[PDB]
Parts: C-alpha cells; structure tokens; sequence
C-alpha cells in the first residue's frame, strides 16, 4: 500500500550513513535493527534474522543501502497499527478493565517470545506505569508508544 | 484394564444393572475412580491403596483428562488448568453420605495442589499451613459415629487462593454448624471429639499434670457417655504428636496451645462436677471446681453460684435436673465459641500477607466443598435434622447445575434436545425453609415466649400447618406405628428418616443464661475474653443455619463447578465389600443414571458468541484485530478457520456449543501458541519505540 518517498529515500539515506563506521557505505547485519528503529519502523528479531540471512549469504555480515532500503520498504507494507497493539494487550489483560498489574506485564514480557531482558522491563514499566501504582493503562500505554 | 472408564462408552447406558456392574467389576480390581462425562464417581476403598503419592501426581499434571485414566487428580489438574488458561473461580464440589470419602478426598486434591503447582517468590509456604489445617480441625471438629470412625461434625467450605502464576497466596476457609450437643453427650459406641482423647493418650506428664486430668478416659462423664472410650482404627496418641506439630506450622505459639489446652481440660473438669441437694442444688466436690477456676480464669466463688443460681431482681436457687442443664450449657458454649475462634485463628494465619498489588485483583480462588453427608440413626434429632437439611439444600444445587439448568438452556436455544426426566427435591427443600409455611419459619414461631410451647405443641402445629404432605409424616396420618408419637417422618432425596421433636424448642434457642455469659466474660483467659464479651437481636439456630446456606450457594453458583461423587460400599466400614442393595440405592437417588443420559447426548462446553470471539478471534486472520459484524458470524467463519466439524459444534441462539473437551483443548492450546507471537508484538513496538526516546 504504502510506496517509498522520493524525499523518504533521502531521509533513509541520510540516517544509514550515520552507522556507516567504515565508510565502505555499508552497515554490519548486527547492526541492522539498531537503523530500522531509528527510522520509525518497529522490527521483530525474527524479521531481523530473515533480512540478515537474505544478504548475508555472501558472509561479510554487511549490507549496502539498496537492499538495506530493500528491507525498508518491506517492512513498511506490513506494520502492526495501534489497534493490533492494543488488542494484543487486551489478551493478556483478564478483566477487560484495560490495566495489568505492573508484576504480570513483567512476567509476560520475560517469559514470552522474543523476552526481553530484566533491565528492558525496568525501562518499560517506568514509562508504561506513570504513577508508579503497579498498574499500567495499556490503552494510554499504546498510544505513547504507537504516536507519531 | 477393567470395564470401561466412563460411563457415557458404557453399551446398555440405559440399564441400571449394567451400571452397578462396571462399579462391582472396577472396585474388586481396586479401581474406584469412574466417570459420567467431567463427572467423577468414587467409591471408598476402605483400605489404604496408596494411589495418591507424588509418582502418581506427576503422571496427572498438565495432561488432559480424556488421555489418562480416571482418577482424583484429574479432576484437580483439570480444574487447576480451567483456573489458568480463563482466569475464573474454580469450586469442587463432593457430595457423599457419612463416611463415603468426602474429606479424605478434600485433603487429597490439597495435597496435589501442594505439592504439584508452582511456589510463590517472595510468598510464603501456605502449601504446609493449607495440609496443616485438616489435623487440628479433625481433632476439634471430628468424632467417630456408628457411621464414620472419623466424621466430620462441622461443614466445610475452603477456598484457596492463586496468583497469576498459578501459586498458591494464601486460602480461607468457613465453617457451618459445629454439633454442639457432642461436647456433654453421646449415643452408645460414639466418642467425643478426638481432641479429648489425643490430650489424655498423647499429652506429656508435666502438661496434664498442670491441667488437672488423668490419663484415663474413663474417669471423664464427657468422654465416654457412649461406653466407647477407643477406636481400633484410631492411634490417638499418634494423632496428638501430629496436631501439636500442626499448631506450629499454622503459627499458634506456645503459649495460645497451653490458653487452648486450657480450655479443653475446663470442659473435662465441667462434666465432672456433681450437684448433691440442700432442699437447693450445691456442688459436693472441690476438685473440678478448683482447676476449673485456674484454667478458666474465673474467680471461683462467682462461677460456683452461677452453676447453682438463676438471675430473676434477686438470685433463686436451682435444682439437680436445672443445675446440671446450665453446666451442659456453659460447656456448649464454650468449646462451641472456641472451635469458631479457632477456625478465626486459623483463617489469620492462611491470609496472606500484601498491602495491594501487584496486583491481587488478579488473584483467582479455587474452593473446596466439604460438608457432613446425609446420615440416619436409631434417634434422630435437631442436629440431623440440620445435617439432612444441609444435603438437600447442596443436592439441589447438584440437580439445578447437571441437569435443571444444562436442559432448559437447550430449550431456550435452537438445540435439538429430547428431555431427560428426573426428580426434583426442590419440594423437600421448600418444606423446610419455605416463608412462614416452613418447618424452620414454624419452628420459630414456637420459640416466641418460654413457659408457653413445649416440643409436644410445636410437633402439633405442625401437623396442623403442614397437612398431608408427601415428604412429611406424622402418627396423625396413614398407618404407623412403625411410626411412633412426638416424632415426625421426613423422607429426603436419600431415603426417610424418623426425628424426636423433644429437645428442638431447646436446641433451637441457643441460649446461655446471663448468670453464665457474665461469669466467662471476666475470663483473663485470652481465648476466652475474645469469644465472650460484654453483654435484643437474638436470632435462632435453624434461622442462621438457614442463612449460613443461602450464602454458601450463592457463593457456589458464582463459581465454574466441577464434581465429584463419593460413594459408600457397606455400611461396615468393611474392605472389598460390595454391597448391591446399598450402592443400588444411592446411584438412584443421586440420579447418576439421568446423568449418564444427560452426558452422552450433551454438549461438554457452551459460551456466548462475544465471550467465544473476544477470547480467540486472534486465532483467526479474518477476526483480527477486530470484527465489525453480527457475533455469530465472527465466531462462523472463525471456528472455520479453526477446522471445527459440522458434529463437533452447534450454533445456537445466543450460544456456541461444542460437543467433546477434545475440541476446546486443542482450539485453547492454540490460543496459548498464539500468545507467543503477542508478546512479540509488544516487545517489537517497545524495542522500536525505546530507542527513539532515549536518542534522537
Ligand atoms: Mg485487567
């Protein structure tokens, strides 16, 4: 649905630069993520692996910028929209009063695909939970996270 | 390898006899776990086969009942895993006679979940508190009758508390009707309460030295009153080391055991005293009187005229016959009050410990129904009557949920359903608590006034206000004797039973005389100033009780239940026995066969179209994230996608039902995959989002 900018390729093209290193005009695969999420685009590592192991064939573990912004066009035409976040909360939400308790959010979050770290948690909680009462709004947590 | 598993694959389902077969065939080969669709049947094995140790817990969790073969366990990791996947409370309730295995089989399904669910982190070990628990309320609250060595004389409903990862917080447990009258009585070949005799076998010389007691049962008018001071069955002495070990693990200290144990040998000494004559009653002996002022910590001059005077405005004498009734009254009323505050006591201790969150609104409970079955003696009164009453009551909410309310709701839907019938004891129920028409409302309507009503004019009135009914008899209609005089015949879902009305107008109004109430008030004992305090709204026994009930459903039916049916082989207590006639009659009454019917035809599982789609519509691409049309057609073309058969659901009016648990389990493991990629979601949008913040 959604097709590249011609000013949307230079915005693309100034940010990929900035993790040149080198200068070879190429990045590093395990830095791959770290410049989708830069751009707005909010990759899943299972998504990041499959781009990695397309180009990385040749082994070098580099990409250049043409199948870089290969990968972010892609990722563009499919993206979760607020209201897929928020209906994946509603499921780990019981009540359906639209809170989870800051304890439970932890728990899901480490213990489920793709866990994130104890130390990314922390970091979540604190914005997610804003008066620091052990329940976190998701609804108002998802708009925060999803706006634009 | 024996019979069939389940009754619903049983060929013949129709024949009663066919029925009573697989149990004999299944019980001779030590198998007493049968099913009725969820239902599950048991039968008491009287004899120890050790079915219920951790090798077998292990085989039973986190599998489906349907791959595995039938057993207690099951029921509880079932119904453990209902309370996970939807976050609902749970309730098992067991329904049996006296000594058909109720509360042998509660402590069982505790001991699962000690053991089996996962511990709490920074929560404590309820796990032990929650076993710990069954010994000393065994010893307070149970007694052995001509029909249990071990019986239960007071109901009980527990509730056991989960967090959301599924470990035990905590638990609370209520309590119904302890029998008062077996404190200061006892029919031939029945004991007191195990505590008295666990004291006496068990308690080390220096602490009954301290109390006053002798070692010897005999030489207590309270303990044997029914000639049986012994059980072959019971090691009291046993029993006493495992209940002072309890009384730790529950966090009693040392000091409210000796304040317990206090009270405990007060009542032994109360038995004892024995009034003697001036022309009016006096207590001849000093012995009791005097251990009695020590333990009780009562000034022994203000106790000594309460036992022997009346408060009318001066203090009149009393008699032999009025003398000893205070006495039974005040030791009544003091382990009755006792056993409440040690359930209180006990309630203290399983609470758990949290100021809020997080969450605790995310707690979920699991309860436990343990009550006293149906039973029937050569005499039978007030406390029968009650226990009878409290069967009806519980067998109706059985008959409302398996086969009332499953029925009418296919009738109200569009589900081919032809009728099952069976018989409805909401009559019986109603002759008792029914307004002003009821037993219990009449029986209060005696006790107004004292002098006036005796139990001979309460039984007259109610002969005259209940009239020719079918579940009452009186010597005023038909034939009988066999039916005597000032007596009634009540017939109950499980068979008639006769009752003495003497000692109803009595038993009815729990009344201790202020004399008396005074006297324990200015106990410096701690457990005694916390049961009697101070000193208008007096409302009756069978009127509470009544109460207590109502509650006790309601809190039942907002409940998801799962049920277990406990059978009695013989009535002695005997191993192996199989006895046709008496197995032949409770399959009849509790309506298994009607159950059978009712199973095979039926759905296992129903829910509202929105409850379904809310709940898996992520399941499916077409329902997600959202469906903007009619319910019933998100929840068509979703369980299309899932792969459901025409056979294996039902479209109803406002409900989806499906037939087998196969097809819910399969669609709920799914939903649990699916959580997987969820999370992923968030944590993808949280990753993303992050880093933009912490940069940039
Ligand atoms: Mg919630």
């Amino acid at each position: 649905a959604d097709q590249l900018t011609e000013e949307q390729i230079a915005e693309f093209k100034e940010a990929f630069s900035l993790f040149d290193k080198d200068g070879d005009g190429t990045i590093t695969t395990k830095e791959l993520g770290t410049v989708m999420r830069s751009l707005g685009q909010n990759p899943t590592e299972a998504e990041l692996q499959d781009m990695i192991n397309e180009v990385d064939a040749d082994g070098n573990g580099t990409i250049d910028f043409p199948e870089f912004l290969t990968m972010m066009a892609r990722k563009m035409k499919d993206t979760d929209s607020e209201e897929e976040i928020r209906e994946a909360f509603r499921v780990f939400d019981k009540d359906g009063n639209g809170y989870i308790s800051a304890a439970e959010l932890r728990h899901v979050m480490t213990n489920l695909g793709e866990k994130l770290t104890d130390e990314e948690v922390d970091e979540m909680i604190r914005e997610a939970d804003i008066d620091g009462d052990g329940q976190v709004n998701y609804e108002e947590f998802v708009q925060m996270m999803t706006a634009k | 390898r024996v019979g069939v598993q389940d009754f619903v694959l049983l060929e013949n389902f129709t024949s009663e006899a066919a029925f009573i077969e697989n149990l004999r065939r299944r019980f001779r080969e030590n198998l007493i776990y049968t099913y009725i669709g969820p239902v599950l049947v048991s039968v008491n094995p009287y004899r120890d086969l050790q079915i219920y140790s951790r090798q077998h817990m292990e085989r039973y969790r986190g599998v489906s009942f349907y791959e595995v073969p039938p057993h207690l366990f099951a029921v509880a990791d079932t119904v453990y895993r209902a309370l996970r996947t939807e976050r609902r409370d749970q309730a098992v309730m067991i329904s049996g006679e006296s000594g058909a295995g109720k509360t042998e089989a509660t402590k069982r399904l505790l001991q699962f979940y000690a053991e089996t669910c996962p511990a709490p982190e920074r929560g404590g070990a309820v796990r032990d508190r929650l076993l710990q628990s069954n010994p000393v309320l065994e010893a307070f609250g149970n007694a052995k009758t001509l029909r249990n060595d071990n019986s239960s004389r007071f109901g009980k409903y527990m509730d056991v508390q989960f967090d959301f990862k599924g470990a035990p917080v905590g638990g609370h447990i209520l309590s119904y009707l302890l029998e008062k009258s077996r404190v200061v009585h006892q029919n031939h070949g029945e004991r007191n309460f195990h505590i008295f005799y666990q004291l006496l076998e068990g308690g080390e010389e220096e602490t009954l030295r301290r109390l006053g007691l002798e070692r010897n049962p005999q030489s207590y008018l309270y303990l044997v009153k029914g000639q049986c001071a012994k059980v072959s069955s019971i090691n009291d002495k046993s029993d006493w080391k495992v209940v002072r070990k309890a009384l730790t693990v529950i966090d009693f200290t040392e000091d409210e055991v000796e304040d317990l144990l206090s009270i405990v040998a007060s009542v032994l000494h109360l038995g004892n005293i024995h009034f003697a004559a001036n022309e009016n009653a006096q207590v001849t002996t000093e012995n009791q009187l005097k251990y009695l002022t020590r333990l009780l910590s009562v000034e022994g001059s203000t106790l000594r005229e309460a036992l022997t005077h009346r408060k009318i405005e001066l203090l009149s004498p009393l008699n032999l016959e009025q003398a000893a009734y205070a006495r039974d009254a005040l030791a009544k009323a003091v382990y009755s009050r006792t056993f409440t505050w040690l359930v209180g006591k006990i309630n203290r201790s399983l609470a758990s410990k949290d100021v809020e969150s997080p969450s605790w609104r995310s707690t979920t409970v699991l309860g436990l129904l343990d009550i006293y079955g149906f039973e029937v003696f050569q005499h039978n009164s007030f406390e029968q009557f009650c226990i009878n009453y409290c069967n009806e009551k519980l067998q109706q909410l059985f008959i409302e949920l398996t086969l009332k309310s499953e029925q009418e709701e296919y009738e109200a839907e569009g589900i081919a359903w032809e009728p099952v019938q069976y018989f409805n004891n909401k009559i019986i129920c109603d002759l008792v608590e029914e307004k002003f028409k009821g037993i219990i409302s009449i029986l209060d309507e005696e006790c107004l006034r004292p002098g006036e009503a005796t139990d001979l004019t309460f039984l007259e009135k109610l002969e005259d206000t209940v009239k020719h009914h079918p579940h009452f008899l009186t010597h005023k209609l038909a034939d009988r004797k066999s039916l005597g005089r000032g007596e009634f015949r009540l017939l109950h879902y499980a068979g008639e039973v006769t009752y003495s009305v003497t000692g109803f107008l009595d038993k009815n109004n729990d009344l201790l005389f202020r004399n008396l109430k005074e006297t324990m008030c200015s106990s410096k004992n701690p457990i005694m100033s916390q049961c009697f305090d101070r000193s208008k709204r007096p409302e009756t026994v069978a009127t509470q009780f009544k109460m207590s009930l109502l509650q006790l459903v309601e809190i039942l039916q907002s409940k998801e239940p799962a049920y277990v049916r406990c059978i009695k082989p013989n009535d002695a207590k005997q191993p192996g026995r199989f006895d046709e006639v008496l197995i032949r009659h409770q399959v009849k009454y509790l309506g298994l066969l009607e159950n059978l019917r009712v199973r095979r035809a039926g759905f296992a599982y129903r829910r509202k179209y929105e409850a379904f789609l809310q709940r898996y519509k992520s399941l499916c691409p077409e329902t997600w994230p959202t469906w903007a049309g009619r319910p019933q057609d998100g929840v068509a073309v979703l369980v299309r996608h899932l792969g459901y058969k025409p056979e294996e659901y039902k479209m109803g009016r406002t409900k989806i039902f499906i037939r087998f648990p196969k097809t819910l389990f399969a669609t709920e493991d799914a939903l649990e995959v699916r959580r997987q990629s969820l999370a992923t979601k968030i944590q993808a949008a949280w990753r993303g989002f992050h880093w933009r913040q912490k940069f940039l």
